[PDB]
């Protein structure tokens, strides 16, 4: 090499920088990955769902989380009230079949519509 | 000077005369303006175009940049987020050029005819560079500061202010208008005006064409005078673009014994086969019924110099001539003209058993000792004057070059070589032509096979490729070091040929004049060719020029002479595989090389 | 349509990831060698015979591919590969000119999608079916230089199919037996062991149809000459036994993944085990005797999977590829093994290292039966890669 | 002065890898536990043989011990609504996403609509029923996903099966809050029948001072590197967009980052598609042709030990894209074979000889015509040698014999042969051959 | 005819602009939409009346420090859409479709910077491009192919910075740094044959690349017309409207007065000047000019912003017109003028990234 | 001399050190800080 070697044309054009820039804004104002998500995780916010009455006086609770990326709603015990209001799931333990819905730049089929198989 | 005022008054009189011409032309062209703009307007009215939508913003504008446009007066400062259109891989800087595989001499006129653009910032700090640039030619510019240009009548009337005193009047007019600039050309201009004609776009002796309707009889030399003055012997092409016309005509001997004119009956139409006519022909070794026209006489005067012996061929060539009348016309011409000498020499003694080796040994001492201390390699210039037969005044001798076939020296001059004795690919140290750093010329080197298989472009004889022109396949691609580069799509072995660094053959002075702007423009193309010529490839050339230079180049460029002309040859220093940029050392001066070509490809890896 | 914008953005993303993977290769692989082809290949199956030249530190391998030309005549191609067959085999490692050669090129009518050679005679390779007819090519007789005078006149062609297919597998135990799948919902049986007569056309020996959707693969058992498994797109694979004289009654009524399943392969070193991969982003293995019971399913992929390969050099090493732009090797020995959260968050314990040397869908891949660990992977991007793990994960 | 240029220069490397963090955590291009210098992870040593006759028995035992979920028919009874009316419900069966399905298809099965109380008050109860058919079969319901229930009054949804196909419900009274359009709700029941520091380096005259926390975790890809050497090595390998230099801090270590000076290899796909206009670029709908290239980066690494002191590419192919010399136009790989774009007779020089010959004064077109044509021919074939020109004259006559015969320029053409013989180029015999072929 | 205006603009980026062109292809009654170029952003503008100028979304090539010098309007024959072609210092021509607000085609092949472009008035898919490397590039947008070049040394020998078509689009006149003014005839058989072949070429149709040619030799050349660098040309019937920094626009034609504009061979070098205009303070080059569509009126910007406006008729050039319009705040330089389809709107460029609109009192 | 001069073309005429939250100060440079340390990271 030498002192003034030219820089090859960066394939990452500026409009892709703008797209990732806007994605950064939306994810900083939606999930707060840096602060709430601890950088490596996504926070899920539960809401008020239906409550079912079992044989005992205690009522089995149901919680569905706001992002609803891939997790299905599952019944929880009565103790989950005010304790499972906010949960943080690492990106790794999110399901590996249907979690792409949080953002479609995270993963997509590059050929998309395939002329061949 | 009052000459300019008188010229202006005369031009004003001419403009008063042409005030109707300009008015009529303006009216006529305005009619065409209307008639050609109405059709365009009607075509636009024919079809419909989709209007552009109002300003809109995408959801990604939050992360995208936003711009505003303000107004000087009371208008809202409208804003709109930018749209980042996708970028492209821009090519490096390049300058257009006409492709060619040979050279092209360029006239050395000391006229700039432009002033190159410069940064406009360093000039404020130091604008002396343009002054140094123009001072090299002369402290002027194209058009100078005269600010005067008028018609021929006005220029003539400029001298009319002092014409009653002419030389002084013409000098004043020349000082007024830089178009002519000399009172001496006024004499030739006035001679042409008094003749009310010119030399003409034809032979001046009233003949438009010798083969045209003006079938006037002319002498042999005059007919070929325009032919030979425009025929260059070096490149063999009429009106050469790389050789001057300052040369003697084809006043050379020939094998006159070839035209034997063997005794054979040529039929009734024959200058021979008639007792009186044959007797006259034998002595020269009834009158014609048809009088040959001027074209026939003119062509006879030319074909006699080529085919003195046989009348049949001359009659066969001339349409307006008959071989039966050939004897009578020859008698009449020889009565009215003179014969030709047709010089030839015998030179009985000859020996090639060892004389070739003795001459080769003699050439080595000159080329090593007497030519290595000259510090200059003058451009090849054949000598055609008997004023110094193999002496110290023949240009081929003072330049230490060889009096080859193209030089008018003796047919057996010792200052020439018999070509390649070796058949061993003409590139080893046993090759005399490789030893003399010159491509073997095919008509002499019958051993290496340069003349053998002319149609073949894969000659087994190396060191003759430029003569064959069989350049390898080269591909242009951007260079990782700087600017463009040249990349080869095929592997190249030891000392294999790559295309010649073609360009413009120009004198040392003109090349140095161009170097002053090349240094500022940083895209130089000049390294010396010979003590008289330097090849410039900025305007013409090929893909070779894109090859850069590094401290460890992969090729080597040796400036080398081909067929009496110096050509910059490119050969690979080492074996280079496919897809590698070609680098050859420029032999560049160390300080100015580090100033210009100091960029290195590979650092100190070990 | 916003698909194009996202596609371009993710194209730049995949370029960035390919660069990042490329610079991580020396501390990830013991051997990375990527190659580009004039036209893409949908078949990547290492030839079994590998020649080892003496003295030099590299061996001469041969690899079967196929030109997928979208403009001109497609050609069946066999490409040779040099690999560092030496302990100290450190320009590169061997000859610096011919690490990739295209010495064998044979004309083919249409592109090659799934080519599989003969274990019994690798000179005979079937180019599957970009037609209604399955062609047979013997690369020994065909010239090295592809003559453009039409097709290469295949030695034999097989009737029985109607539409295209992507499944192919030769009988490892019986000579001259082939089964192939197609979109016609059908698998055709062929007997190429004896073709004495003229015409050079061999009809289907027996048509097999027991699936309600497209069949995409079929394979014979290596320790069972008559028992062969089949898989289809009706979320169902089915095991077929010959000599039953029934084209619709399966030997064992079984069901595949909840979604479309496209590949089926057996392990050579066992009598019962069978593995398959589906479009449900999962690869699951079955058994010949435990049909109904589910042993395990692999959930590392994210898109459809249509290729599975048991490592010939081991019994418990598996590999699979799909449109996920990833290549996964499976080590069944570590199935369900407990591991620290750092190991778990990277991937499941049974999953070996995930190969990521591609920019498109991995069309096909295979392991050469000569070197203990060797595997190539092709793609529609003409990206030809031969990669090896660093020894640290398997000692 | 502003430092926004520095932030803009470092932001492009930043956000790229920050998004790649999510992309790789969801979809790892490689397992981080399998890296040679990350090998402190993946503690599961490969020591087992795992004969194929142990997993079948274990799976059979697990299946025998499993099957905890049980079922018979699903039933339910409606109590009413509440607001601060006839009701309609539906049964939906969902199939997993197939190749021809963009997403998982949902198919609904109608049932019998009934009436519900219009938000009854307390103690207002004083009968509506819906029953499900036992159509759940392993063969019929193999391809279906977990079933779900539709409720409309005001639409609600709730499933029945769990992740492992187990029942998620039970026979009991359900108080369901309705997602209309406290608050809307519905009532009913169901029945069954060390420390490190960071530094940023660009225009080092001034910079924004930085600090570091969560040392073993990378700031960009949030990877926990339990070895300090491996952290810097991973930064070097996965973050070429930065240049890291280590200095021993008085209270630990310190890393100074700097934007890459060159950062080569920006694009690695087909070079032909770099310059192409949008729409036709990066299509991949069908096969595309690219020049064959061979690139090798790993052959046999020395596999040195993890040494801290270490901190203070072969390729044979066309690679880069080639452009036309004359027009600076990118060259198609298929056109590459014959697009030499260089031949002995350029057209511009063909017109140049015509213009310069015709331009001269003391000669007329009667001779300038042949003067122009001979140059055209000789420069078309590029003759060099004298014996080459002896047949160059013959080839001139061969090319233009019919044209001259229809043109009748023999006498003017005779001047060319005279000049040829005056220079001894054309022999006497070759003079006649230019005449017989002329007619 | 006299122009009056109380209005001005100014772009925030503050680097000089280098050309404005109106969308003359807009139908009757469409809003007056014109393009502006310069400072790595393509800023389109919309004008209706009352001095209001409405911006369109600017397209920025922020990948490098590009300088833009070229705008040129055209329409798509296939879909009837307004297209704009922009080229800059990087030697890259960009085609952006404002209807979709996104670029569609780019063109590469320029060895150096690119000056102002003009579109073929008869065939909308043909675009001629000047270049800093003494070359002239003509393009076929409908097939994205390159057609014959005018870049040989026989053409311009230095920086070409102006070109124009005639009204009928038959001949091309251009000027460069070397004071040359040369004519290339589109109506020459070779040229429309090349154009027809360009419209007939598809890259997938044949493996052979589109065989373009090189046009080194124009049909006329002259240098003595202007002693300084001529930087702008326009067509007035068969005459030439050229400007150089001798502070004078001149009118002239090849050949003599009676010489036909079509039969004149390149050998003839006679030049007759039949018109000249005068102004003040034409010191800095690139100070281009343009006419209205009807060519009835001419204006030229000045470095102090003076707009010397002259109505064109069959009258004598000596006293053609002496009308000058100037605003007290337009002291910045001006390098390009543009007119609407009618003479109603005249809008020029400046050096301080300011945009000025002049309104006709008709 | 008037025509010999060069064509000049124109007229002659938060500071304190920040943790990895500073990284969060550069992807979302606008649209709220998303964390209080970004203000200290300015
Ligand atoms: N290795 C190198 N690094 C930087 N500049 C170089 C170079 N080799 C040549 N040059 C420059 O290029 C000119 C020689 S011609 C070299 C190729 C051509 N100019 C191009 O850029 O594509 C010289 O003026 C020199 O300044």
């Amino acid at each position: 090499r030498r002192r003034s070697l030219p820089r090859p044309h960066d394939f990452f054009d500026a409009q892709t920088l703008d797209a990732i820039r806007h994605r950064a804004i939306c994810f900083n104002l939606s999930a707060h990955i840096e602060s709430l998500g601890k950088g490596h995780s996504v926070v899920f916010h539960s809401t008020v769902i239906a409550k079912r009455k079992e044989d005992s006086g205690k009522i089995k609770l149901l919680l569905h989380w706001m992002p609803e990326d891939i997790l299905p709603d599952v019944w929880v015990n009565e103790s989950e009230r005010h304790q499972l209001k906010t949960k943080v799931v690492h990106l790794s333990k999110l399901p590996k079949d249907t979690a792409l819905l949080l953002d479609p730049n995270i993963y997509r089929t590059m050929p998309q519509k395939r002329l061949k198989r | 000077k009052r000459v300019k005022s008188e010229y202006m008054r005369l031009r004003q009189l001419k403009r008063f005369r042409r005030a109707d011409e300009v008015k009529s032309m303006f009216s006529s062209n305005r009619q065409k303006i209307l008639e050609r703009t109405e059709i365009l307007n009607q075509e636009w009215k024919q079809r419909r175009i989709q209007p552009v939508h109002i300003l809109t913003s995408v959801s990604s504008l939050r992360g995208t940049r936003e711009c505003s446009v303000t107004s000087d007066l009371d208008f809202p400062t409208q804003v709109i987020p930018l749209k980042t259109l996708n970028a492209v891989a821009s090519v490096p800087i390049m300058y257009s050029w006409s492709p060619l595989q040979q050279n092209f001499m360029v006239e050395d006129e000391t006229v700039l005819h432009n002033i190159p653009y410069m940064g406009d910032e360093v000039l404020d700090q130091d604008g002396t560079f343009i002054e140094e640039l123009i001072k090299n030619y002369d402290g002027k510019v194209h058009g100078d500061r005269e600010c005067g240009f008028i018609n021929d009548e006005i220029f003539v009337e400029l001298v009319n202010a002092l014409g009653q005193y002419s030389d002084k009047i013409f000098e004043a007019i020349s000082s007024m208008f830089p178009d002519k600039g000399t009172a001496e050309e006024l004499k030739e201009k006035y001679k042409e005006l008094t003749e009310q004609q010119l030399p003409g776009a034809l032979p001046p002796e009233c003949t438009p064409n010798i083969d045209g309707p003006n079938a006037k009889s002319v002498q042999r030399e005059q007919s070929l005078h325009s032919f030979h003055t425009l025929f260059c012997r070096r490149c063999f092409k009429y009106d050469c673009f790389l050789h001057p016309f300052h040369a003697t005509p084809n006043t050379y001997k020939r094998k006159n014994t070839e035209t034997a004119l063997d005794n054979k009956p040529c039929g009734p139409q024959c200058y021979q086969h008639l007792e009186g006519a044959k007797e006259f022909a034998a002595a020269l070794t009834p009158p014609e019924n048809v009088e040959w026209s001027g074209a026939e006489a003119s062509m006879f005067r030319v074909l006699i110099g080529t085919y003195y012996d046989n009348f049949c061929a001359i009659a066969r060539l001339i349409g307006t001539k008959t071989c039966r009348q050939v004897y009578e016309f020859r008698v009449k011409e020889s009565s009215i003209i003179a014969p030709a000498p047709a010089e030839d020499v015998d030179t009985p003694p000859r020996k090639k058993k060892r004389k070739h080796r003795l001459w080769a040994a003699h050439c080595r001492k000159i080329q090593l000792k007497k030519d290595g201390s000259s510090n200059h390699v003058y451009n090849y210039q054949p000598c055609d004057h008997p004023r110094q037969p193999c002496d110290s005044s023949c240009p081929c001798v003072i330049a230490q070059n060889f009096c080859e076939k193209f030089c008018q020296c003796s047919s057996e001059c010792q200052n020439r070589f018999p070509g390649c004795r070796c058949k061993a690919q003409c590139n080893t140290k046993q090759c005399p032509c490789y030893l003399a750093v010159r491509e073997c010329d095919p008509d002499l080197c019958l051993t290496c096979g340069a003349a053998d298989h002319w149609d073949s472009k894969n000659v087994s004889c190396k060191n003759c490729s430029i003569q064959r022109g069989s350049k390898k396949h080269l591909l242009l691609a951007p260079s990782d070091v700087a600017g463009w580069g040249i990349f080869i799509k095929d592997p190249v072995q030891k000392n294999e040929f790559i295309s010649e660094y073609c360009g413009e053959i120009i004198s040392q002075d003109e090349a140095d004049r161009r170097g002053k702007v090349y240094d500022k423009y940083m895209c130089s193309f000049l390294f010396n060719l010979n003590n008289d010529f330097v090849v410039d490839a900025t305007r013409k050339g090929n893909k070779i020029r894109f090859a850069n230079h590094s401290v460890n180049p992969n090729c080597y460029a040796k400036v080398m002479m081909v067929n009496g002309d110096h050509r910059i040859g490119i050969f690979a220093k080492r074996a280079i595989q496919t897809g590698e940029e070609l680098f050859f050392d420029y032999r560049y001066s160390q300080a100015d090389a580090l100033k210009y070509v100091g960029i290195e490809r590979e650092m100190e890896i070990p | 349509k916003e698909a194009a914008f996202d596609d371009a953005v993710e194209e730049r993303v995949i370029n960035e990831e390919y660069k990042i993977w490329k610079k991580n290769t020396p501390f990830l692989y013991d051997l990375v060698m990527t190659h580009a082809l004039e036209w893409p290949s949908l078949t990547a199956q290492w030839l079994p015979d590998v020649t080892r030249p003496e003295g030099k530190d590299f061996s001469i391998h041969r690899l079967v591919l196929g030109t997928h030309t979208s403009d001109e005549q497609n050609h069946l191609v066999i490409a040779s590969v040099q690999l560092p067959n030496d302990d100290a085999q450190f320009g590169g490692f061997g000859s610096v000119s011919g690490k990739i050669e295209i010495e064998i090129k044979i004309n083919h009518e249409g592109e090659v999608n799934r080519a599989r050679y003969m274990p019994q005679n690798p000179c005979i390779i079937a180019t599957k079916t970009p037609s209604s007819d399955v062609l047979v090519f013997d690369y020994t007789k065909h010239p090295s230089k592809p003559d453009p005078s039409g097709e290469c006149n295949p030695d034999l062609r097989l009737r029985g199919h109607q539409k295209e297919g992507y499944g192919l597998s030769w009988n490892p135990n019986l000579s001259g037996h082939l089964l192939s799948a197609s979109d016609d919902h059908t698998i055709c049986l062929w007997d190429i062991s004896a073709v004495p007569k003229e015409g050079k056309v061999v009809d289907a020996k027996t048509i097999f149809t027991g699936h309600t959707a497209v069949v995409e693969d079929v394979s014979w058992h290596l320790l069972h000459e008559s028992l062969f498994g089949s898989v289809a797109d009706d979320q169902k694979l089915m095991i077929w036994d010959t000599r039953s004289n029934n084209t619709s009654k399966p030997s064992h009524s079984v069901d595949a993944h909840t979604a479309e399943v496209n590949c089926l392969s057996f392990n050579p070193y066992s009598e019962f085990i069978l593995a398959t991969g589906s479009a449900d982003k999962t690869v699951a293995l079955w058994d010949l005797r435990n049909l109904k019971l589910k042993l395990h399913s692999f959930e590392s992929h994210k898109d459809e999977i249509f290729q599975v390969q048991w490592s010939p050099h081991n019994e418990t090493i598996l590999a699979s590829s799909g449109t996920d732009r990833r290549l996964n090797v499976w080590d069944l020995s570590k199935i369900g093994e407990e591991q620290s959260p750092e190991d778990a968050e990277d991937g499941p314990p049974e999953l070996l290292f995930i190969h990521g040397g591609h920019t498109a869908k991995i069309s096909d891949f295979s392991w050469n039966p000569n070197e203990p660990w060797v595997i190539c992977s092709v793609s529609e991007d003409n990206i030809m890669q031969v990669w090896q793990m660093a020894e640290n994960i398997y000692n | 002065a502003d430092h926004e240029l520095f932030l803009q220069a470092f932001e492009k490397p930043t956000q790229i890898y920050r998004f790649l963090r999510t992309r790789n955590l969801i979809a790892p291009i490689f397992l981080h536990r399998t890296l040679t210098y990350m090998s402190h992870r993946n503690s599961r040593t490969n020591i087992k043989r795992k004969t194929f006759k142990v997993d079948d028995m274990l799976s059979k035992v697990e299946k025998m011990k499993g099957e905890q979920e049980s079922h018979s028919h699903l039933q339910l009874t409606f109590t009413g609504f509440f607001h601060k009316v006839t009701l309609e419900v539906l049964l939906v069966k969902v199939c997993h996403k197939k190749r021809k399905d963009v997403s998982c298809p949902i198919r609904q099965v109608p049932t019998g609509k009934k009436q519900v109380p219009l938000n009854p008050d307390l103690n207002q109860t004083k009968p509506s029923l819906a029953v499900s058919s036992n159509e759940f079969e392993p063969s019929n319901s193999h391809m279906v996903k977990s079933y779900s229930l539709l409720f409309r009054v005001f639409v609600a949804q709730m499933t029945v099966f769990d992740k492992n196909r187990r029942l998620q419900l039970l026979d009991g009274e359900y108080e369901v809050a309705m997602q209309e359009m406290q608050g809307p709700t519905l009532q009913f029941t169901l029945r069954w029948t060390l420390r490190i520091f960071y530094q940023f380096l660009y225009n080092n005259n001034t910079r924004q001072q930085t600090e570091a926390r969560d040392d073993l975790h990378c700031p960009w890809c949030t990877l926990n590197c339990r070895k300090l050497y491996s952290l810097l090595k991973h930064l070097k390998l996965c973050h070429s967009r930065f240049i890291f230099n280590y200095v021993y801090h008085p209270k630990g270590a310190r890393i100074d980052v700097s934007i890459n000076e060159c950062y080569d290899g920006s694009y690695a796909g087909n070079p032909q598609d770099i310059h192409r206009q949008p729409g036709f670029a990066f299509s991949r709908n069908g096969p595309v042709k690219r020049t064959p290239i061979t690139h090798i980066l790993v052959c046999r690494p020395k596999r040195t030990k993890a040494s801290m002191s270490e901190f203070l590419t072969y390729s044979s192919g066309h690679n880069r894209l080639y452009f036309h010399s004359d027009t600076c136009l990118p060259l198609r790989p298929q056109e590459m074979e014959v697009d030499s774009e260089d031949e002995k007779d350029p057209e511009w020089l063909r017109e140049k000889t015509i213009t310069q010959i015709e331009e001269f004064s003391d000669v007329n077109e009667g001779e300038k015509e042949v003067m122009k044509l001979w140059n055209l021919h000789v420069m078309k074939h590029g003759f060099i040698a004298d014996n080459q020109m002896n047949h160059a004259c013959m080839l001139f006559v061969e090319n233009y014999g019919q044209k001259i015969i229809k043109k009748n320029l023999c006498r003017n053409f005779m001047l060319h042969l005279v000049s040829m013989h005056d220079f001894n180029l054309i022999s006497i015999m070759s003079i006649d051959k230019a005449v017989t072929k002329l007619r | 005819y006299s122009f009056k205006c109380v209005n001005s603009l100014k772009e925030d980026h503050n680097q000089p602009l280098f050309g404005v062109q109106f969308n003359w292809h807009s139908k009757e009654g469409d809003p007056l939409v014109f393009a502006t170029v310069g400072s790595n952003r393509v800023t389109l503008y919309e004008c209706h009346s009352q001095g209001e100028i409405r911006l369109l979304q600017s397209y920025v090539d922020a990948d490098a420090d590009e300088n833009f010098y070229t705008c040129a309007w055209t329409y798509d024959s296939n879909t009837s859409h307004p297209l704009l072609a922009v080229a800059g210092s990087r030697g890259i021509i960009r085609i952006i479709n404002p209807i979709t607000m996104q670029c569609i085609k780019h063109y590469v092949g320029h060895g150096n910077a690119i000056n102002e472009l003009k579109f073929h008035p008869r065939d909308p898919n043909l675009l001629l491009s000047v270049s800093k490397d003494h070359a002239l590039r003509l393009w076929n947008i409908q097939t994205d192919t390159l057609v014959a070049i005018f870049g040989g040394v026989e053409g311009h020998r230095d920086e070409v910075l102006s070109a124009d078509y005639d009204l009928l689009g038959e001949k091309i006149m251009s000027c460069g740094m070397d004071h040359s003014l040369k004519l290339w005839r589109i109506n020459s058989k070779r040229m429309m044959n090349a154009i027809k072949e360009s419209y007939d070429y598809n890259p997938n149709k044949t493996n052979r690349p589109f065989i373009s040619q090189k046009i080194h030799f124009p049909d006329f050349s002259t240098r003595d017309i202007h002693r300084n660098y001529v930087d702008c040309v326009r067509w007035l019937g068969d005459l030439i409207l050229s400007k150089s920094c001798e502070n004078a626009i001149v009118c002239w034609k090849p050949g003599k007065m009676e010489d036909d504009i079509d039969k004149i061979k390149p050998s003839e070098s006679n030049v007759t000047i039949l018109g000249r205009f005068d102004y003040s303070q034409c010191d800095i080059w690139y100070m281009r000019f343009s006419m209205d569509f009807w060519q009835k009126m001419l204006a030229l910007g000045n470095q102090v912003g003076k707009l010397y406006v002259w109505d064109l008729e069959v009258e004598d050039p000596h006293k053609a017109k002496c009308t000058t319009l100037t605003h007290h705040k337009c002291g910045a330089a001006i390098r390009q003028t543009s007119f609407s389809r009618d003479s109603s709107i005249l809008i020029a460029v400046c050096d301080d990234a300011s945009i000025w609109r002049w309104d006709r009192l008709r | 001399r008037p025509r010999l001069q060069a064509q000049r073309k124109f007229a002659q005429s938060p500071p304190p050190a920040t943790q990895i939250s500073d990284l969060s100060k550069r992807k979302p440079k606008t649209e709220d800080f998303l964390t209080f340390l970004c203000l200290r990271g300015s």
